[PDB]
């Protein structure tokens, strides 16, 4: 009838590590660098 | 916010078509050339009937100069 206290802190650790990993996919304001 | 596309290794592929291509158009570039140089300056040949007394080579019977070559 819920989440059980193991899958509640599972899934808070794997959403904070998904978040994470996610914004690390960003792209810095110099990442496409050009070749001469 | 731009975000990194996950992609495979395009540098291969694109590598062979290159290749490929310089290849190809460095020995075909110089036929072609050739082709249209030959074809204006040495035009083909023109039907006649065979003058009296005289026969003709075996390569004197086509009309292209690069087919009679
Ligand atoms: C690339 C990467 C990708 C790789 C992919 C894989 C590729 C693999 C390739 C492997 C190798 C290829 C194998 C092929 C070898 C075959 C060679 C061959 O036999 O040549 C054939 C043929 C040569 O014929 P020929 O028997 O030697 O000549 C007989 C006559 O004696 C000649 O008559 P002539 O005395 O009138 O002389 C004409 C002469 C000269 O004629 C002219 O110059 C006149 C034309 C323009 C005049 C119009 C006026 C323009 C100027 C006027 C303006 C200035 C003055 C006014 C200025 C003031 C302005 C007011 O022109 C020519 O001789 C033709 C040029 C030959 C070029 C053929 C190239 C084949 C080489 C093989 C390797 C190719 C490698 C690829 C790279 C090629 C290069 C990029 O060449 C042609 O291709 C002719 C094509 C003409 C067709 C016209 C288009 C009509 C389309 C109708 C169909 C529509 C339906 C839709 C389809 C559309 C599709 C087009």
């Amino acid at each position: 009838s819920g989440y059980t206290p193991d899958e509640k802190l599972r899934l808070q650790q794997l959403r904070e590590l998904r978040r994470r990993w996610l914004k690390d996919q960003e792209l810095s304001p110099r990442e496409p660098v050009l070749p001469p | 916010k731009r975000l990194f596309i996950i992609k495979p290794s395009g540098f291969y592929d694109r590598r062979f078509l290159k290749l490929m291509r310089f290849y190809i158009l460095l020995t075909g570039i110089p036929v072609a050339i050739g082709i249209t140089l030959v074809n204006v300056f040495i035009g083909e040949a023109e039907l006649a009937d065979i003058p009296e007394g005289y026969v003709p080579e075996h390569w004197e019977y086509f009309k292209h100069p690069i087919s009679r070559w």
